[PDB]
C-alpha cells in the first residue's frame, strides 16, 4: 500500500548497505572505486528492497545512460505514480562524493552539472524536484545526506556562488535536518511543501 | 572523419515504436521489452552514403506529453525529422499533424521530415489504411514508409531516403 513510506524505508536500507563501500581506499592500486559503482550498489538495493515490498506499480527507478546522465545533470529518476495511474512525482537525483565525459556529441554544453539538473527540472515542470544526495564529506567518510535543490537555490541568491561550489558550501555549514520520512511524508498531496523544506539538509543514516 | 553530420530527431506519440526504430537501424536488433523513454536521448551511427562518409546523431524522444517541452527544447539544429505514429493506433495517426504543426513552430530550420507509419508486420491489428498515410504524406509535403522495427522492414530505408533529401538539400 502506502508508497512514501516504503521508499523512505528503501533509502535508508540502500544507503546502510552502501556504508561498506564508502571511504575505502587501496594506495598501490587505484584508490577509490567509481561514482558509477556506488550508483549501482545504491540502486541495486533500493529496487530489490521496492520489489520485496510490492510497491512497483507506484514507483518507477529509471536510471540514467550515459548520454542521458550528460545531459540532465541527473543520475537516476524516481518517478511517483498516483491512483488514478497519473505521476505525481518525479525526484530527479544527482549523486556527489565529498572526500575528493560527453564522449559522442560534436562544446555547447559548457555547463555544470547543478545547471545541467536545473535546466533539466525546469523544463520537465513544477512537479520534478532536484535531489542531491551526498556519499561522504570531508571528514567522516561514510556520511550520506540529502540537500533539495531550492534550499541551495535560496543560498545562492545570498552567497553569490557557482551551484556547484553552493552545494558544496551549503553541506557543510547547514546543522538543520530533516528526516527522509519527514521529507518524503506530503509526497503526492501538496507539491511546495517538498520545495518549501527551508534552510536543512536531509538525514538518511 | 564526418565532413558531414546530421542531426536527426524521431518524435511522435507514446508507443509507436521510436526506440525499437532506432535500436533496430543503429543496433540491428528488437526486444519486446517496452520501457517508455523518459526524457530524450541519442544514439551515433556513421554511414557510407553515396561518396563519404556521414556522422547521424539520431535523437529518440519521448512521446508522453509531460517531456513534450523538453524535447521541444532539442529542436533546434535538426536537420531531419522521422514522424513517425503506429499503423495500428488510430489516435497515433490523428496526432502527426499536430506533430508537423511542432516541427514548423519549434525547429523549422528547413529542415527535412519523413513520416513513417510502424508496425506494418501487424496486419491482422491494422487501423490506418496505407493510402491515408500518403495522402497526408502528400498533403504535408513529406515522403513516407510503412515500417517494422520488430522484423526491419524498410527502416534503413527510411534513414536513407531522410539523408538524401537533407543531402539534396544542399
Ligand atoms: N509488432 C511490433 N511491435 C513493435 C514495433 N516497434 C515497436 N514495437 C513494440 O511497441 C512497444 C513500444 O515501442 P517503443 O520503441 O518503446 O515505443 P516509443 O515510441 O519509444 N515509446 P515512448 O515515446 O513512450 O518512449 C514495445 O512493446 C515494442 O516491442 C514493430 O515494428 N512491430
Ligand atoms: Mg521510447
Amino acid at each position: 500500500p502506502v508508497v512514501c513510506e516504503v521508499v523512505s524505508e528503501a533509502i535508508v536500507h540502500a544507503a546502510q548497505k552502501l556504508k561498506e563501500y564508502l571511504g575505502f581506499e587501496y594506495p598501490p592500486s587505484k584508490l577509490c572505486p567509481a561514482a558509477n559503482t556506488l550508483n549501482e550498489i545504491f540502486l541495486i538495493h533500493f529496487i530489490t528492497f521496492c520489489q520485496e515490498k510490492g510497491v512497483d506499480e507506484w514507483l518507477t527507478t529509471t536510471k540514467m545512460t550515459k548520454h542521458q546522465a550528460f545531459l540532465f545533470g541527473a543520475d537516476w529518476i524516481w518517478t511517483f505514480w498516483g491512483s488514478d495511474k497519473q505521476i505525481k512525482l518525479q525526484l530527479a537525483v544527482q549523486t556527489l562524493q565529498m572526500s575528493s565525459p560527453e564522449s559522442r556529441v560534436e562544446s555547447s554544453w559548457k555547463k555544470s552539472r547543478f545547471d545541467k539538473l536545473e535546466e533539466f527540472c525546469n523544463l520537465i515542470g513544477e512537479d520534478c524536484l532536484g535531489l542531491f544526495i551526498i556519499f561522504g564529506m570531508p571528514g567522516k567518510p561514510k556520511d550520506i545526506r540529502g540537500v533539495v535543490l531550492d534550499s541551495v537555490k535560496s543560498q545562492m541568491v545570498r552567497s553569490h556562488l557557482p551551484g556547484g561550489k553552493a552545494v558544496a558550501q551549503f553541506v557543510l555549514e547547514t546543522e538543520d535536518c530533516v528526516f527522509i520520512k519527514e521529507l518524503l511524508r506530503n509526497c503526492l498531496s501538496k507539491k511546495d511543501g517538498l520545495r518549501e523544506v527551508g534552510k536543512v539538509y536531509i538525514s538518511i543514516l | 572523419n564526418f565532413d558531414y553530420m546530421f542531426k536527426l530527431l524521431i518524435i511522435g506519440n507514446s508507443s509507436v515504436g521510436k526506440t525499437s526504430f532506432l535500436f533496430r537501424y543503429a543496433d540491428d536488433t528488437f526486444t519486446p521489452a517496452f520501457v517508455s523513454t523518459v526524457g530524450i536521448d541519442f544514439k551515433v551511427k556513421t554511414v557510407y552514403r553515396h561518396e563519404k562518409r556521414v556522422k547521424l546523431q539520431i535523437w529518440d524522444t519521448a512521446g508522453q506529453e509531460r517531456y513534450r517541452t523538453i524535447t521541444t527544447a532539442y529542436y533546434r539544429g535538426a536537420m531531419g525529422f522521422i514522424l513517425m505514429y503506429d499503423i495500428t493506433n488510430e489516435e497515433s495517426f490523428n496526432a502527426v499533424q499536430d506533430w508537423a504543426t511542432q516541427i514548423k513552430t519549434y525547429s523549422w530550420d528547413n529542415a527535412q521530415v519523413i513520416l513513417v507509419g510502424n508496425k506494418c508486420d501487424m496486419e491482422e491489428e491494422r487501423v490506418v489504411p496505407t493510402e491515408k498515410g500518403q495522402l497526408l504524406a502528400e498533403q504535408l509535403g513529406f515522403d513516407f514508409f510503412e515500417a517494422s522495427a520488430k522484423e526491419n522492414i524498410s527502416v534503413r530505408q527510411a534513414f536513407e531516403r531522410l539523408v538524401d533529401a537533407i543531402c539534396d538539400k544542399m
